[PDB]
């Protein structure tokens, strides 16, 4: 056959056109899948094998069952990654080669109930959640630093202020540094179709903080597509879980303690003012100190100003090289 | 560890 030939040659002779151009939008994968092993892709040898969690750049549109992504790891080719209709259609195929699907069960029983399938044995159904399985998440994870205290305090706001001046003295020139003010830990999308349209509503998400929200989300999004690292100081974060479901899942960074002997030495050189709430700090600790290490993107166990400046240095200098 | 812990403490605001 010459048009499987010719739609790979005119689909190849399109990759490197779109080599040297802006990126487009991106999303996340929260499946396991390989686009080389399928048969159905535009060019094959050239898919791209992602795993759970990953992330891809999409750069221009191609049809509604393939795109055109590159991977967030360093060195990323051009790959091709898989709709979400074509997911879906693909999702359909890991259980359907299966020996049943549905409710009749195989236990020795062929030939007496056939059970046509129903509503329930289909996609459909099961509308309880409805997990998406891409997700519209910014193109540049956003960088947070957490720990080791509660925030807005005294103890939480200049050990992490020293890091934004550090940062911004060596990024100078292409780094945007960013407070926010309004809360940000309740950032989700599958609550209700429009929470709060309009402000003139006057009904009890109106007029609470609720519609503030939304409105920085987009502008993170917007953000994220200026292509310029961006960092958010957040004083609304306490826990990693907290901003770890919603859509923008910031980077995580944990600066941690050896022991809470130093902790308490710590306010004691401070002064009067904090021992009132050293209570509560001695608690925020420990309440963040058994969420498992994992969890937390990075760690930041030094305890000298310039092994735990250069740590996080080579780290965000390798993801900005891998992006492009 | 208080050597590198005091010192960060001190420069970053005051």
């Amino acid at each position: 056959e010459s048009a499987r030939r010719e739609v790979e040659s005119q689909a190849q002779q399109q990759l490197e056109r779109a080599k040297h151009k802006p990126v487009a939008f991106a999303v996340r994968t929260n499946v396991s899948y390989c686009g080389v092993l399928d048969e159905e892709c535009p060019v094959q040898g050239s898919g791209v094998n992602f795993e759970a969690k990953d992330f891809l750049h999409i750069k221009e549109k191609y049809s509604n069952d393939w795109w055109i992504g590159r991977l967030v790891k360093e060195g990323g080719d051009i790959a091709f990654i898989p709709s979400p209709q074509r997911l879906e259609s693909i999702r359909l195929k890991q259980e359907q080669k299966a020996r049943r699907s549905g409710n009749p069960s195989s236990l020795s029983d062929i030939g007496n109930r056939r059970s046509p399938p129903p509503s329930l044995a289909k996609q459909k159904q099961k509308q309880a959640e409805h997990v998406p399985p891409y997700d519209v998440v910014p193109s540049m994870r956003p960088v947070v630093l957490v720990g080791p205290s509660l925030k807005g305090y005294e103890v939480t706001d200049m050990m992490q202020k020293a890091l934004f001046d550090f940062l911004k003295h060596r990024f100078d020139g292409r780094i945007s540094i960013t407070r926010v003010t309004a809360d940000l830990s309740l950032a989700k999308r599958s609550v209700l179709n429009n929470p709060g349209k309009r402000t003139i509503i006057e009904r009890s998400s109106a007029r609470s903080s609720i519609a503030e929200v939304q409105s920085e989300i987009e502008r993170i999004f917007e953000l994220a597509k200026s292509l310029q690292l961006v960092v958010l100081d957040a004083d609304t974060i306490n826990h990693p879980a907290q901003l770890a479901k919603t859509s923008l899942a910031p980077i995580i960074v944990f600066v941690k303690v050896s022991s809470p002997k130093v902790l308490q030495r710590l306010i004691r050189s401070r002064g009067k003012s904090q021992m009132k709430h050293l209570t509560v700090q001695m608690m925020a600790y420990d309440k963040l100190v058994q969420c498992p290490p994992e969890s937390f993107d990075v760690i930041l166990d030094e305890n000298q100003l310039e092994d735990a400046c250069e740590h996080l240095a080579e780290y965000l200098e390798v993801y900005w090289r891998a992006t492009h | 560890d208080l050597k590198g812990y005091l010192d960060w403490i001190t420069q970053a605001e005051d």
